[PDB]
């Protein structure tokens, strides 16, 4: 058997003390069957009037369920499972692949002696005058807070020897399910397989049969998986005529899943629908627009589209396009435009920003992305060239860098579409703003604002110059806020104001931008 | 015979988690710990052991040997107190830093206490458990080895202290700076005598290349004001700004006069003579500046903040204080990308602050968290990590240094 793995209470607590519920005789009658069988098996044990703790059992042919909530609520945290899934993109080829059930697994498990007493549970007993039978596990209790982690332990120490063993094969758990990869000839993968049951029967580990085991390709997690390719799920679009904000939500969720895959998917018509909603069953009718980008996007659905396996000989190449102004589609693969994954990137970080900025930023998500899939960074090519880069690298007070990337002359090129001088303006007039500004030249101009907001005035006056002002200009402001909002050249923002302004400097031939208290 | 030790009070231990490493840095970390496991210097751990500190990979100088570095940072705040730094050693010529780290490696830590060490080396894309361990002999990096084998360090250096008494040692977590004024030439031999005669004990890098820190040399960067020839409205608001700035500090900084040139809405180009008034108390405002703002004393008890600014071409700016605008030390550092610049940065103030005061600072970083714990790593070297926050450098704090 396995080595038992010592567990404890949470400091300070005491074992689960919680009466049983009342039983229907016909309850009683199933649980004691029951009871029996595992007894006769070792999984529990009777135990006496010594141990005064208890956990509830119920009666759900007839099943046995015991609530451990109580006893997880004073069992101790242990380092879990994983909430980790690997991406299909991170895998390799295999020739064939297949999966075992771990048959219940954790009655398959020890217990660690100490802990048994606190997995105490009472049969009551049919008639009044009497006694009820009382258990505890020797096993890992069904529902119970360790049994996952220490199921999967031990599993692993089992699996450990076998795996070194046999390096051309691999194996992956996944709480009952053991998929096993291998590059072999069916015959020898398909006994290696059965070299592996035996093992794992050698630890009383049973497995189903090659009779009802499963093979690929396989749904897991939104996914399909082939030996050999992947994909997601099949994804059906509706074809409603009226549509809930709900559906339209959920629409939106599916479409995103795509994503990943599917290049070219489009969101942006759609998740407008969403604007003002004010129930999750409010019909919203789709816009011209809408409807163009479901339709657009129910076609690239319409063709299988799949994923390849991570080839660790050949490196990873990164490839990112603008989709839209805030939009970025990018693909990873390794052989010539051939994907293994692929994505979109909208992620506007900060109320205003640059095609510069924002495109460095998708850069980092996918090299964080990579390096959790394939462990390594991929070779980037970009539609920017290394002088933009570095000219606004350079310029801007946060520090940044990127791998290693190639420009890619694949239009719409990212740039900038305005510099600030760094100079003043010598034969440009002068503007001194505060809502509004004075002019070296004597001009003049004030203006009422309503409802603004304090910051909100410093870029209207500034605005105001800008529009008045001649193809070269001087400013000197003292809005700290505006200045920094410009100085930081941004092309694009939710604010309104600051996009009319961000137009008048495109325009201008030269400007420069100053400061004062 | 183990030392017992113990979390401050109520604190549990840390369950810090692991930023995604990649695979060479993975494979490194294996290569290490399966030797270390060997030698029983940790033991895999099993899922009864909830708690967790990130490790890395980072690099040695002159070295193709990894080294394993753990950020004990959570666990060291959690860890007990202990119950001096030599004010003279910043003063020495030359302070060399050695790593005499594999020292603790020699020493049982109490058996209660390893839970609390437990760290993972995490695997690719989750395809497997990840995989745990646990010391069993003092960590480096956690707060304690030191202490713990600070008695058996004395003994191990009180022949050399007294031997070599011209000669200044102090021990920080896993370094050790060795100071001296002797020429570069013997510096550098009495060095190898120490290494030598720390082998004689047993089981020394050179840390930084092997170079010297020259603390004699380092010097506070004061504030500058632009000497030109002519004046134009605009150079004149930027000075008036700067100093208006700098005001709040050496509040002996008046402005009235060279304001006064700045009346009437005039153009940013026109050039303006200053007045003799203005010329002098430029002067002033200039000479005011010339050293540091006096009452600026170092407060043990008070966290040391260091914040970077980035100013361009490989050249960078940084403040040591602890109450705002209360700068104990102000510098320079110039180149390499961003990144790596901005690291060997943090590095040199580090050092220092520990060199100085002998308390690593409390770093503010001008970046983005996401790449900053994606590239630290690669350039990394010390043994120790700083505290450190990331933040949005003012456009105007960088125009004035
Ligand atoms: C067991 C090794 C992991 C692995 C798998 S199992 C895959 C593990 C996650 C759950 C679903 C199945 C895999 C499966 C298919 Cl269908 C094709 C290629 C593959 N290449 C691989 O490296």
């Amino acid at each position: 058997p396995i080595e038992t793995v010592p567990v404890k209470l949470k400091p300070g607590m005491d074992g689960p003390k919680v009466k049983q519920w009342p039983l229907t005789e016909e309850k009683i009658k199933a649980l004691v069957e029951i009871c029996t069988e595992m007894e006769k098996e070792g999984k529990i044990s009777k135990i006496g009037p010594e141990n005064p703790y208890n956990t509830p059992v119920f009666a759900i042919k007839w099943r046995k369920l015991v609530d451990f909530r109580e006893l997880n609520k004073r069992t101790q945290d242990f380092w879990e499972v994983q909430l980790g899934i690997p991406h299909p993109a991170g895998l390799k080829k295999k020739k064939s692949v297949t999966v075992l059930d771990v048959g219940d697994a954790y009655f398959s498990v020890p217990l660690d002696e100490d802990f048994r007493k606190y997995t105490a549970f009472t049969i009551p007993s049919i008639n009044n005058e009497t006694p009820g039978i009382r258990y505890q596990y020797n096993v890992l209790p069904q529902g119970w807070k360790g049994s996952p982690a220490i199921f999967q332990s031990s599993m692993t120490k089992i699996l450990e020897p076998f795996r070194k063993q046999n390096p051309d094969i691999v194996i992956y758990q996944y709480m009952d399910d053991l998929y096993v990869g291998s590059d072999l000839e069916i015959g020898q993968h398909r006994t290696k397989i059965e070299e592996l049951r035996q093992h794992l029967l050698r630890w009383g580990l049973t497995t189903p049969d090659k009779k009802h085991q499963k093979e690929p390709p396989f749904l897991w997690m939104g996914y399909e998986l082939h030996p050999d390719k992947w994909t997601v799920q099949p994804i059906v679009l509706p074809e409603k005529d009226s549509w809930t904000v709900n559906d339209i939500q959920k629409l939106v969720g599916k479409l995103n899943w795509a994503s990943q895959i599917y290049p070219g998917i489009k969101v942006r018509q759609l998740c407008k629908l969403l604007r003002g909603t004010k129930a999750l069953t409010e019909v919203i009718p789709l816009t011209e627009e809408a409807e163009l980008e479901l339709a657009e996007n129910r076609e690239i659905l319409k063709e299988p589209v799949h994923g390849v396996y991570y080839d660790p000989s050949k490196d990873l190449i990164a490839e990112i396009q603008k989709q839209g102004q805030g939009q970025w589609t990018y693909q990873i693969y390794q052989e010539p435009f051939k994907n293994l994954k692929t994505g979109k990137y909208a992620r506007m970080r900060g109320a205003h920003t640059n095609d510069v900025k924002q495109l460095t930023e998708a850069v980092q998500k996918i090299t964080t992305e990579s390096i959790v899939i394939w462990g390594k960074t991929p070779k980037f090519k970009l539609p920017i060239q290394k002088e933009t880069w570095e000219t606004w690298w350079t310029e801007y007070w946060q520090a940044t860098w990127i791998p290693e990337w190639e420009f890619v002359n694949t239009p719409p090129l990212v740039k900038l579409w305005y510099q600030l001088e760094k100079e003043p303006i010598v034969g440009a007039e002068t503007f001194y703003v505060d809502a509004g500004y004075v002019t070296n030249r004597g001009r003049q101009k004030v203006v009422t604002l309503t409802d603004t907001t304090n910051q909100k005035t410093e870029l209207q006056a500034i605005y105001l110059a800008l529009q008045d002002s001649g193809l070269e200009v001087n400013i000197v402001t003292d809005s700290q806020y505006a200045l920094g909002i410009i100085q930081a050249q941004p092309d694009q923002s939710e604010s309104e104001l600051v996009n009319q302004i961000i137009e008048q400097l495109i325009k201008k031939e030269k400007v420069y931008l100053a400061w004062v208290p | 015979e183990t030392v017992p030790v113990k979390l401050k009070p109520g604190m549990d231990g840390p369950k810090v988690k692991q930023w995604p490493l990649t695979e060479e840095k993975i494979k490194a970390l294996v290569e290490i710990c399966t030797e270390m496991e060997k030698e029983g210097k940790i033991s895999k751990i099993g899922p009864e052991n909830p708690y967790n500190t990130p490790v890395f990979a980072i690099k040695k100088k002159d070295s193709t040997k990894w080294r394993k570095l753990v950020d004990f940072r959570e666990l060291n705040k959690r860890t007990q107190d202990f119950w001096p730094h030599p004010a003279g050693l910043k003063k020495k010529k030359s302070v060399t830093v050695l790593d005499v780290g594999d020292a603790y490696f020699s020493v049982p830590l109490d058996e209660d206490f390893r839970k609390y060490t437990a760290f993972t080396i995490p695997s690719i894309n989750n395809e497997t458990p990840g995989i745990r361990y646990q010391y069993n002999v003092l960590p480096q990096g956690w707060k304690g080895s030191p202490a713990i084998f600070q008695s058996s360090m004395t003994k191990i250096l009180e022949p050399f202290r007294k031997q070599n008494p011209d000669i200044v040692i102090y021990q920080y977590m896993d370094d050790l700076y060795v100071g001296s004024d002797l020429e570069i030439g013997q510096h550098r031999t009495k060095i190898e005598e120490l290494r030598q005669h720390l082998l004689r004990w047993g089981l020394p890098p050179f840390l930084w290349m092997g170079y010297e820190l020259h603390p004699d040399k380092w010097t506070v960067q004061p504030i500058v004001l632009p000497e030109k020839d002519s004046w134009t409205v605009n150079d004149i608001q930027k000075l008036v700004g700067k100093l208006n700035w700098a005001s709040q500090i050496y509040p002996g900084i008046k402005v009235r006069q060279l304001c006064k040139l700045l009346r009437g809405t005039k153009a940013l180009t026109e050039v303006i003579p200053l007045t003799e008034e203005a010329e002098l108390e430029l002067a002033e405002n200039r000479e005011i500046l010339k050293e540091p703002v006096h009452g600026v004393y170092y407060d043990p008890s008070k966290d040391l903040i260091a914040e970077i600014q980035k100013q361009g071409q490989g050249q960078w700016t940084y403040q040591i204080y602890q109450e705002p605008f209360k700068n104990l030390k102000t510098g320079k550092y110039a180149r390499t990308n961003d990144v790596k610049q901005l690291t060997e940065a943090v590095q040199k103030i580090t050092t220092e602050s520990i060199v100085i005061w002998g308390k690593t600072p409390k770093f503010k970083l001008p970046i983005q968290k996401e790449t900053w714990e994606t590239w630290w790593t690669e350039y990394w070297q010390a043994t120790w990590i700083p505290e450190w926050e990331f933040v949005n450098t003012p456009p105007l704090v960088k125009l004035w240094y």
